């Protein structure tokens, strides 16, 4: 709820034709603008050329936004989501005037689903905190995904980077007799892939041993 | 030299 | 699918 | 050459078909046996089969092992060095009697060369190792390493260097002591597999 209201008060800049792929066989592009009665998805044409093949259309949808703005989005059909060719995108106001131009590569705009099954335990010997987790559901090329872990003290900024492929993390500099909340996020790795960090996964809290 | 495609872990290349 | 192959650092894949 | 006389003595182990690839576009297979007078390449049949492909015969060879046994080796032609698909190998005597049968995957029997140009400098009271990967090898960034640290004067410690990293930064090392380092490499998963290479020429440094 807090984060909800936190978003409402935020500050956005200029509108952008934003695009992303969740699994490497889809693509959703969108943008947002203010309302205007008589302005529905039919007013815009989202066309897209793709590696010398003919331009094609994408049916635009309209959805409401918590901040009172409307967003228009198109999701490309599976067959047109090749991961390494220059997809050109074009959007025009029925009045002829162009709204956006953007040439992207699907592999360059990855935004995965957050990781799952984050579980936490203490190492049998040391007693340190050992973190394990599984990669985002139904997503390919797992060994190419790097992560980042956030460690909060029930403190200060502590975020551990995790070499791509590895879904385990053992922490050792933690105070004893303390509750720590962890949460991990994912990202496609270079150089083949590029994109954005995912949302955080459901968190887990855990006490540390009395003395270490 | 190989016809690779996205796999669960990483690339899957059967020969060409 | 793509036409990958080896190389100095890692996999090289041109659009097949 | 003491290492040389040592290998002559060291106890045996069961006969076995062994295969390995060096530069990931080559494959050698072989076995050793009692050099009984008479035998030769002609007395044995060595053929392989890549899936969805025909059985082919391999031109066997024979050479004396340093220890006295005979090594019969076949070396697949370049074009048949396809990695990810299952390779089958049947070595049977001319009499039909079966000898060996092993199904492998080329990418899973890599015995790289040992690293080169290893160097160990000084820092923050710390030691920094740096080295090159086995010369003329592709997929460089798929090779993980391991460093051997053995303190001179009447010992040891070992570090697992992660993939594609050709530099190690050693910390905890007792003051005035003479250390002797070394490094060895092997192909790393998910794609590859194999065995550890030999060591690289070592380097000593007095702290």
């Amino acid at each position: 709820k807090f984060e909800s209201k936190a978003a409402l008060l935020a500050a956005r800049g200029p509108e952008e034709l934003l695009c992303f792929t969740e699994r490497l066989e889809d693509l959703v592009c969108f943008w947002e603008e203010a309302a205007s009665a008589g302005v529905g998805p039919g007013n815009y044409s989202f066309s897209y050329q793709l590696e010398d093949e003919p331009w094609k259309l994408c049916r635009l949808h309209q959805a409401p936004t918590a901040r009172g703005a409307v967003r228009f989005w198109c999701s490309l059909p599976t067959a047109d989501t090749s991961s390494f060719v220059p997809l050109e995108l074009r959007v025009t106001a029925a009045s002829g005037a162009p709204r956006y131009h953007r040439v992207i590569h699907i592999n360059e705009v990855v935004l995965l689903d957050a990781p799952v099954g984050l579980v936490a335990r203490l190492a049998d010997e040391s007693g340190h905190v050992v973190l394990r987790w599984l990669p985002p559901p139904e997503t390919p090329m797992t060994s190419h995904i790097r992560y980042e872990v956030d460690v909060s003290a029930g403190g200060s900024v502590q975020r551990v980077e995790i070499l791509e492929g590895r879904t385990e993390c053992v922490l050792s500099n933690l105070r004893g007799r303390t509750r720590y909340t962890f949460a991990v996020r994912a990202r496609m790795a270079e150089p083949s892939f590029g994109g954005f960090w995912s949302a955080w996964s459901e968190p887990v809290s855990l006490l540390t041993p009395s003395d270490l | 030299t190989y016809s690779c495609h996205f796999g669960p872990l990483t690339w899957v290349c059967k020969p060409q």
